[PDB]
RNA sequence: AGACUCUGGCAUGCUAACUAGUUACGCGACCGGUCGGCGUAACUUCUUAGAGGGACAAGUGGCGUUCAG
């Protein structure tokens, strides 16, 4: 399974030479489950994911 | 990133605390008025002083400020200082004192005053 | 009788500065402004918009404090900041004459209906007098004013020709051709002049500045006659030529006043947002009444032209 | 229906309960919340800014130094005040309303001032908070023209008017159970409840008295008859040698002293909130205590960080091995 | 150090340029047009080299002890 995902709020830059970015994801599946997820490259506010796994979520605590 | 000069400031200073009346909001007519008012050399340096005084002005309409003395704000403090109530707030009618203070007076001669009120501390 | 928004006009960058309306023509109007340009404006007055610029009259290095008509709808001049008093054609939308002579900010510029008399108020404390060729007439350094010339206009009259100059020396100063000699100083101000304008019939003149009070004298007599109180700071003054009409730019509004019994007619402002409570309002720099006696032309610090007609009732 | 800054403060939405919305320009400005001045910039206006006469400034002044509570107001409180007054005489009959107030009764209880009565968790022998009761918590609730008064010292100049107000509810407020300061040495009342000098003899003697004050215009005052609250304990003490320079921390004695400014660090003064909504991802789950800044080293604390230690008499025993900062 | 000065970016505004250039007008050559062919009325767009302008955190919004920023 394939979800697309939106970009709620760009929080900083993780990874250990600042290269990952993290990202608040807002789901285009109606639902609001706000999972935070690692990007590579630019993203800014309003970007629009192709996660390939969903169920994933990224370092949180 | 960018800091205001010493100079630029001193100088803007004066040029409000002299010459408040000929200057106004707009950068360009505060500039020229700086350039007819102070012996300035350079061009950048008067822009500088210009746009100082404009921020100053900006500042200051709304409210006074720590800094400087205005021609004007002069004379309305002094007259907000100098001032004085119709009846003075120590000629007061009923005065409450303690039986301890009482007593006191009682011991200076001072019994026979007719404006005191001793409550008692319940 | 009541003043209401026709239309709102858009088409420069810099504020509006000054207007000058044509009585010759009562469909196209100048409008002055410090993006160094000088719009004359094709009205239309449709929903759409009250009117569009017809040609943009470029030349000027510096902002256009200054712009008068002539007498006919054919020839314009124009006083910038840069020392540069400039004859304009409104048929070709091109420069005719160059009139070169001050050395600071040319502020105001004054334009008879004999045609061949110009007067330019500058901020090099000097009055000159110009021919429509380019010729200067006379020079005026002997007592001129202290500081700054700011407004200068002459007397549409069949009398004595005068000329009357507000400065920013605080001193309302009465001139007369072929003498060139001081007639009336009329001191009875507090902070510096901004305007000066004669009455249509020719007999009163209205000064104003910072104080916010309009101090209105006589031209036959030298005579203090009315002071007319505002709000804030005094930008442009204005007369209406069938109503007997004093109209004050003020502040962010506008004043009008009938001084047949010293009454305010309206206030004219246009505001809704109360978001930017921290900031303050555009100001309205120029101030022009048209030749219809119901229109107004309104200059604004917003770089907006807004237009006002008359409804009765 | 004036509005008070509390109004808006509180996010009273009663822009549908009255016609006769009324407010001053100064109050709305004054306000320095960013989510309160979000809630002006969308509301539907319906508000009108409004500035009465100098006549009804001077006559709601004239008694609010004769009621005891014009030192506690302030310039825009009287103007709201003054604003209520001129708009209920404009509409409304003025006869309505009584010049000077009435002769306040003193009653007496064996009560501490500190009991936790009128407090609405805390229960003596059910009184529950509970997801129904938190809207309910206002205060004691039971036509044309009110306010919308948080402030007491407010609500009690316009109650001893006779002038009809209300809160942040719908219906109108009668009896009015709060707290006001009475200094022990002049007898000089404020409802300024923050303060702990007296504005008259400035001494730290002020003590809290608790006040009801009725629609039909009566007050009285509750004095508390408990020795513990007069009593002579920790108040005389030597004091140190009043030390000037950057770093002496002066013992606090007047309202008016000019302290060194001691304040601390932005990383010090974060506290922790874990409603953020980005709090999750935040490696640690509290905000990093400074260590490294000279506020730190220096022992630079908040004003509401040691506290009871203050309440202490300093002619007692602390332990053998604690200084007390 | 900063400040001072220069420099560069901008001007269809100005001052000029027989060692700069354009436009128009004549003559000529070529098929109503093309010509770094040649000859003085247009004055500066290009080129040059000067003066004077022009930007000062100027303005708006956000953040800020409501100030410095
Ligand atoms: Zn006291």
């Amino acid at each position: 399974p394939i979800k697309l995902a939106r970009v709620t709020k760009v929080l900083g830059r993780t990874g250990s030479q600042g290269q990952c970015t993290q990202v608040r994801v807002e789901f285009m599946d109606d639902t609001s489950r706000s999972i935070i997820r690692n990007v590579k490259g630019p993203v800014r506010e309003g970007d629009v994911l192709t996660l390939l796994e969903s169920e994933r979520e990224a370092r949180r605590l | 990133g960018r800091v205001r000069t010493k100079t630029v400031k001193k100088a803007a200073r004066v040029i409000i605390e002299k010459y408040y009346t000929r200057l106004g909001n707009d950068f360009h007519t505060n500039k020229r008025v700086c350039e007819e008012i102070a012996i300035i050399p350079s061009k950048k340096l008067r822009n500088k002083i210009a746009g100082y005084v404009t921020h100053l002005m900006k500042r200051i309409q709304r409210g006074p400020v720590r800094g400087i003395s205005i021609k004007l704000q002069e004379e309305e403090r002094e007259r907000r200082d100098n001032y004085v109530p119709e009846v003075s707030a120590l000629d007061q009618e009923i005065i409450e004192v303690d039986p301890d203070t009482k007593e006191m007076l009682k011991l200076l001669d001072f019994g026979s005053l007719s404006n005191l009120q001793v409550t008692q501390p319940t | 009788e009541q003043m209401t928004l026709r239309g709102t006009l858009k088409g420069h960058n810099g504020w509006v500065t000054q207007i000058a309306t044509t009585p010759q023509f009562p469909d196209m109007i100048l409008s002055a402004s410090r993006d160094k340009t000088i719009i004359m404006w094709k009205l239309t007055r449709d929903e759409t918009n009250y009117g569009i610029p017809q040609r943009a009259l470029r030349g000027h290095s510096h902002f256009v404090s200054d712009v008068v008509i002539s007498s006919d709808g054919q020839f314009a001049l124009s006083g910038s900041w840069d020392g540069t008093l400039r004859l304009w054609d409104l048929t070709t939308g091109t420069t005719t004459r160059r009139f070169v002579g001050h050395t600071k900010d040319v502020l105001s510029v004054a334009f008879s209906s004999d045609n061949r008399q110009i007067v330019s108020g500058s901020r090099d404390k000097t009055i000159k007098l110009w021919n429509t060729l380019g010729v200067c007439k006379y020079t005026v350094q002997d007592e001129s004013h202290s500081e700054w010339v700011s407004c200068v206009r002459f007397s549409p009259n069949s009398s004595n020709p005068i000329i009357v100059s507000c400065g920013w020396d605080k001193l309302v100063k009465v001139w007369n051709l072929a003498n060139c000699k001081l007639k009336t100083n009329h001191i009875g101000h507090t902070g510096y002049l901004n305007t000066v304008t004669v009455s249509p019939d020719g007999s009163l003149c209205a000064s104003g500045g910072k104080d916010g009070q309009a101090m209105l004298w006589d031209l036959n007599e030298g005579k203090h006659l009315y002071t007319l109180d505002g709000g804030d700071i005094i930008n442009a003054l204005c007369f209406s030529p069938n109503r007997y009409w004093l109209c004050a730019a003020t502040g962010p509004s506008i004043k009008i006043w009938d001084l047949e019994g010293k009454i305010i007619v309206d206030e004219l402002k246009q505001e809704v947002i109360s978001t930017s409570s921290k900031a303050e309002p555009p100001q309205c720099t120029s101030l022009a009444w048209s030749a219809d006696g119901q229109t107004l032309f309104a200059g604004y610090t917003d770089n907006l032209v807004r237009v006002w007609q008359v409804t009765i009732g | 229906v004036v509005a008070d800054a509390g109004a808006f403060l509180r996010h009273a939405a009663l822009q549908d309960i009255g016609k006769n919305i009324y407010t001053i320009r100064e109050v709305v400005t004054e306000i320095r919340d960013k989510a309160t001045r979000r809630r002006l910039a969308v509301l539907p206006y319906e508000l009108r800014f409004k500035e009465p006469l100098p006549e009804y400034v001077r006559l709601v002044t004239e008694f609010s130094k004769k009621t005891g509570d014009y030192p506690s107001l302030s310039a825009t409180d009287i103007q709201v005040l003054a604003l209520t007054y001129q708009l209920e005489a404009e509409f409304v009959g003025v006869s309505h309303l009584k010049q000077e107030p009435q002769k306040v009764k003193v009653s007496s209880s064996i009560q501490h001032p500190e009991t936790p009565l009128h407090i609405s968790g805390f229960h003596l022998p059910g009184g529950w908070i509970t997801p129904s009761n938190i809207k309910q918590i206002q205060q004691e609730l039971e036509v044309r023209v009110g306010c919308l008064t948080t402030d007491f010292a407010m609500q009690n100049v316009l109650l001893q008017m006779g002038l009809h107000v209300l809160a942040v509810n719908g219906m109108l407020i009668r009896e009015a159970r709060s707290y006001i300061l009475r200094c022990h040495g002049c007898f000089k009342t404020t409802s300024d409840m923050s303060r702990v000098f007296c504005s008259h003899c400035g001494n730290k003697t002020l003590k809290k008295v608790s006040v009801t004050v009725s629609d039909d215009g009566t007050l009285h005052m509750h004095f508390s008859r408990n020795p513990k609250v007069l009593n002579p304990r920790g108040l005389r003490y030597s004091l140190p040698t009043p030390k000037g320079g950057k770093y002496a921390i002066n013992p606090h004695l007047t309202e008016d002293q000019r302290f060194p400014q001691l304040r601390l660090s932005q990383k010090a003064r974060q506290k922790t909130n874990v409603f953020a909504p980005d709090y999750i991802a935040g490696v640690s789950p509290f905000v990093e205590n400074d260590i490294s800044s000279r506020s730190a080293t220096l022992q630079v604390r908040d004003s509401t960080l040691g506290a009871g230690r203050r309440r202490l008499n300093p002619n007692a025993s602390r332990k053998k091995f604690v200084k007390k900062r």
